[PDB]
């Protein structure tokens, strides 16, 4: 496609129009509804993933304790980077996977009615298809159901 | 007629990060670290800490006059102490095991202080007369409440043997010490005998100390040290002490009567008149996030730290 | 496709091909030898990337090296905590590429027999294709071969 | 004329995770978590463990009469020792770097028990009234086997000067006590002297001991006290004692014959008459798989340990 | 495709036309120029991180210390073999996006010129098209410039 | 007739790198990631020649073995090198007190300026001259520590000493004592007068008595007596008190703690190289564009980052 609509609200993917009769966006529900609750359910992985990372604790040390303290913060230090060396890695991988995820499902609806009317239409390349018999208001809605 | 595909999008600027690509403009994007604390100290859960102000964990139990509003705290949640707190051992000298005893104290949220040895118990020996001026209180001498240092009475200090019985249902925290004097003329102005011990006894404890005469340099104006020991006497044991000088004898202990998740915290703030599920030393926490960048040291429901300065995931298509 | 057939039992991808002398299933048995030993690859690899993990030993403290014994078991417990991350997160990295290897499978069949006959056949869009020369069971090798 | 493309399926209900998704149901799936341990306590590799039952570490090494079965072990794969071993310091007091000893100790697979001072070789003392009912042994007045309680012989207790030179190629453990009397009327009773020592000196270690005379709680019957020490004495080093009292003397030391990977076990399991590769407190594991979550702590071949509860991998495709 | 072309050493992708007049290669700059320059981008990205891993401390123990020594040398090798495996695993991921991202450009720059010439040409299947009506060097180059 | 082709490019490297699918995997380019070449020797670090201690210990060094008087006044350094098993340690036997924290402390430290405390020629009443021994030997004879001083009795006396030393300089400094344990009461009597002797310091942090332990020890280099050495960071504007009856160690010379940073110690077998460089490990010094080594874990200065793995190599071109 050349970009996304700004037109439509409804929801995140959906069809537009142009007919005999006129021209509107119709935002597929069905689509929608599995992105929702796809997206939902990752965000809440990525909290339970990392909750049982580490916790860490104050702990005093005199003076003449000075390589058993050093010892102590290298460790405490050393854990805070690796899961936050995991943390940061981890969403990264959630971001590139949402991203993917989105031009898989236009895709996936670009195909799905492309094989709705495999003879009856023609695919111009932009993202669009020319009906060859006329469909009206129905039919419109007969192809996204 | 004809049909078309294609996706949502409208004039966000809100901008993510991914492993092959960086600065990435989308329509949407979920925030999930926390920045931003309430920068003062607050009770937790309901709960409200002992903030220990300007005196130190050694003040506090042994009784520095100074701390005078510690001699009977309430239960608490987390402990507070400063980075350097000004009223530590008035008297100068160490507390031997501090770090241990302070470990202890991070697993316990509230003591029962209870008087062990009556300062009247002292027949023989001067209870009264053992204060410095290195321990003020509104203008004179004093010294540490909750022990007593005992002196030469009628230029005699007979041999101390005390038993005291633990007959409580708690763990009692017992603490006592030792006087290093400055000189043998010194020893025998306070303690009358020369050569001195302390021997003390329970079913796990076997010590015998003896005083170090040295000359050492002033601090608080003195020259002197004290030395303190602690150990918790489990119920129905009990703790026997012979001494013939140099004794600084429990009067006050504490019973250990609530234990749970606490800290020691170490911080500059003051106490905050508010409440949160969720304390750093540098303030609480009130946030749904699942992480957070404020604090390592924390307390309480909290998210989980990070390094990081940001982190955002993306929710939605890019534009 | 509409879904997957219980019909074969023979390899995981196949043909099944509509003549005027018959019909019947026929794996593809250069598609399968080459998934069968992909898999049993990683399998393997996940064993070897794991096996210089941190491995936990008993220590004793006595009751004033309380401080120390709670560093240890918190320096433990980190390590067998930072693993189990990444023994988890490897098991769902190898088990989401396992699935997307098959359904890339599926599509790779699809379109190398769409492009061997590109003129000569119309693909339906259910997963099928109709030859417009008539091809008997030689052909259906050729096609497979 | 016509050809279709396709895939496998089945009537399988196993499923498995995805970063994705949850719950998806496959048609094979290969489970790489063993979950299934024996139960009980086995030979590691044809090796026998070293389980000391009711006995501690230090009652099999002292020779605590209630140990009389650990007295010339043959070499071991592993130690267990229960969480609360009931026979340890029949005579109360302490070891010396205890838990220093038991992690020497899972360095060593065999010592070879020998005798390095003779009971019979104290002519001007008494060897053999050294004993206390706190060691109990088969209804009479015991005393730790290894290891001799002198006490005076008609009415005195010479100065002791001893040496054992370290004749053998192995390292040798060597133990010794000393004992804290309750009173001075019980210290000459035993000894005579009244103000005693112990020096002992080899090539890397100088000490010397004094009595802590105190009033303690009574631990089995007893409020005196006896606290061991221990060294390793290299070839051709030697160990020198010398005593005018309270000297508990070595009368039998260690060789250490082997040393490997072992370790001390705490487990409250008895030996199961089995073989395995793989052993953990709470049971051996004898598995092909990666992955297991019986417990942290293992010894031998093992798979790799993790907290997970469940860890399945997808091998066939999904419904 | 069959495989790869040993004839372009011009650039990465790249195009091969038969015609009327002649044959021969062309590579795609603008293809190239956006590939060189996304590799170039994570090969930084990954030395920038693993900057903030463990770093091990040389410690000193004596011989009545052999448990903390122990702890010590377990801790700091730990570290060690946690990042190993962080490092060893990231560039299995970074080699595998970067195969994965050429065979990408190999399709996307097929699917740019089947679109350019919809009805006026013929998909083989090899990775060529046929061209229904004739097309000299400079329609060749109308195609590749993006302007068909 | 006339068609258009859609390909990529090839050639004759053989070079290979893995992937979580596959292993093995030839391509036509390949970036190496892994530095696995060091130069062989001990470089300055970014100019800064390193202290090398050669045949002697830490404690050699700092107590003033004999057999050590090259490090008498060394100059500043950037880390330290000691053998893992030198062979010029305490010539008299013994033991350094807390002996591992020092080396910590050490680590922390760039360079010291050695002072004089307590002159040799301060001592009136005790034999400064006399305490030798044939286990610190010096060009052929019994010699001693050169920054302590063994003091024993005077014309059959040991009066008690009380020294004080306040430190007056702007810097922390490190005092240095020990105390002798004879073999026994002659040998006590015969060299302290005193039977029964103790020494006593005191700072404002330090509360130290000590007793001498007369006992039968094994030969060491000659020796069955001991001396245990002690240690302390006296504080601009403190002072050390010392008192003692006998077997007294006293200190001479003091180090000035001069310049902290970042330094270590190193154990390393490996003598100095007349090189410079930005990165030393025990084993050898890098120079290195490489983000990643597999040299050695302990390393200092501007270095790759360590990982133990042997092989690392990244995509960049194409597979064949
Ligand atoms: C050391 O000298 C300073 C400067 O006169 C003095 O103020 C200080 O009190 C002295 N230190 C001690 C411990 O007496
Ligand atoms: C302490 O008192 C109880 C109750 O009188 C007694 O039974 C117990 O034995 C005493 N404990 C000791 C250590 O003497
Ligand atoms: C996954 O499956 C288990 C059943 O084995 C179930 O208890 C669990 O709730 C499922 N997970 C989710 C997120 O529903
Ligand atoms: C121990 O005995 C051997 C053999 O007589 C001898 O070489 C060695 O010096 C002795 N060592 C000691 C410390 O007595």
């Amino acid at each position: 496609i050349e970009g996304g609509w700004q037109g439509m609200v409804d929801g995140w993917y959906g069809y537009h129009h142009s007919n005999e009769q006129g021209s509107g966006y119709a935002a597929d529900k069905e689509s929608t509804q599995k992105a929702i609750d796809g997206v939902t359910n990752k965000v809440n992985s990525i909290i339970d993933k990392m909750n049982t990372q580490f916790e860490a604790v104050g702990r005093e040390f005199n003076n003449l304790e000075r390589r058993i303290e050093n010892l102590n913060k290298k460790m405490e230090d050393g854990f805070l980077d690796v899961w936050t060396y995991n943390a940061e890695l981890l969403v990264l991988m959630e971001n590139e996977r949402t991203l993917d995820f989105h031009d898989s499902n236009v895709k996936n609806l670009y195909d799905k009615v492309r094989l709705q009317l495999r003879d009856n239409a023609k695919e111009l390349g932009n993202g669009c298809f020319e009906f060859y018999h006329r469909c009206d208001n129905e039919c419109m809605e007969s192809v996204r159901n | 007629d004809q049909i078309c595909i294609g996706y949502h999008a409208n004039n966000s600027t809100e901008q993510v990060d991914t492993i092959m690509e960086k600065n990435v403009t989308v329509t949407h994007a979920q925030d999930i670290l926390e920045k931003t604390h309430n920068g003062k100290l607050c009770d937790l859960d309901g709960v409200k800490p002992l903030i220990l102000r300007d005196c130190s964990v050694a003040g506090w139990l042994l009784g520095n006059p100074m701390c005078d509003e510690f001699l009977n705290v309430p239960e608490w949640s987390y402990i507070v102490e400063k980075i350097n707190p000004a009223n530590d051992l008035c008297y100068p000298g160490n507390f031997n095991d501090y770090e241990e005893l302070k470990h202890l104290l991070s697993r316990i949220n509230h003591f029962e202080k209870i008087q062990i040895i009556p300062k009247s118990s002292w027949s023989d020996h001067e209870a009264s007369a053992g204060v410095s001026s290195a321990c003020p209180y509104q203008g004179r001498s004093s010294f540490f409440r909750n022990v007593v240092w005992l002196i030469k009475k009628d230029n005699a200090y007979p041999t101390i043997k005390r038993s005291y019985n633990n007959t409580n249902q708690e763990d009692l925290l017992v603490l006592w010490g030792i006087h290093h004097p400055n000189d043998a003329a010194e020893q025998t102005r306070l303690y009358q005998n020369p050569t001195t011990y302390i021997s003390v006894g329970t079913s796990t404890l076997n010590q015998r100390l003896v005083p170090k005469i040295a000359t050492r340099s002033k601090v608080n104006g003195q020259s002197g040290r004290m030395e303190f020991f602690w150990t918790i006497l489990k119920p129905n044991d009990a703790i026997n002490f012979e001494s013939n000088g140099n004794f600084i004898a429990p009067e006050n202990a504490y019973k250990i009567v609530k234990k749970g998740d606490s800290t020691i915290m170490k911080s500059e703030l003051e106490y905050g008149n508010c409440n949160t599920k969720c304390q750093t030393p540098i303030g609480a926490i009130n946030s749904s996030m699942p992480f957070h960048n404020i604090h390592p040291l924390t307390i309480g429901e909290c998210p989980k730290y990070v390094k990081s300065s940001r982190l955002v995931l993306a929710t939605g298509l890019r534009n």
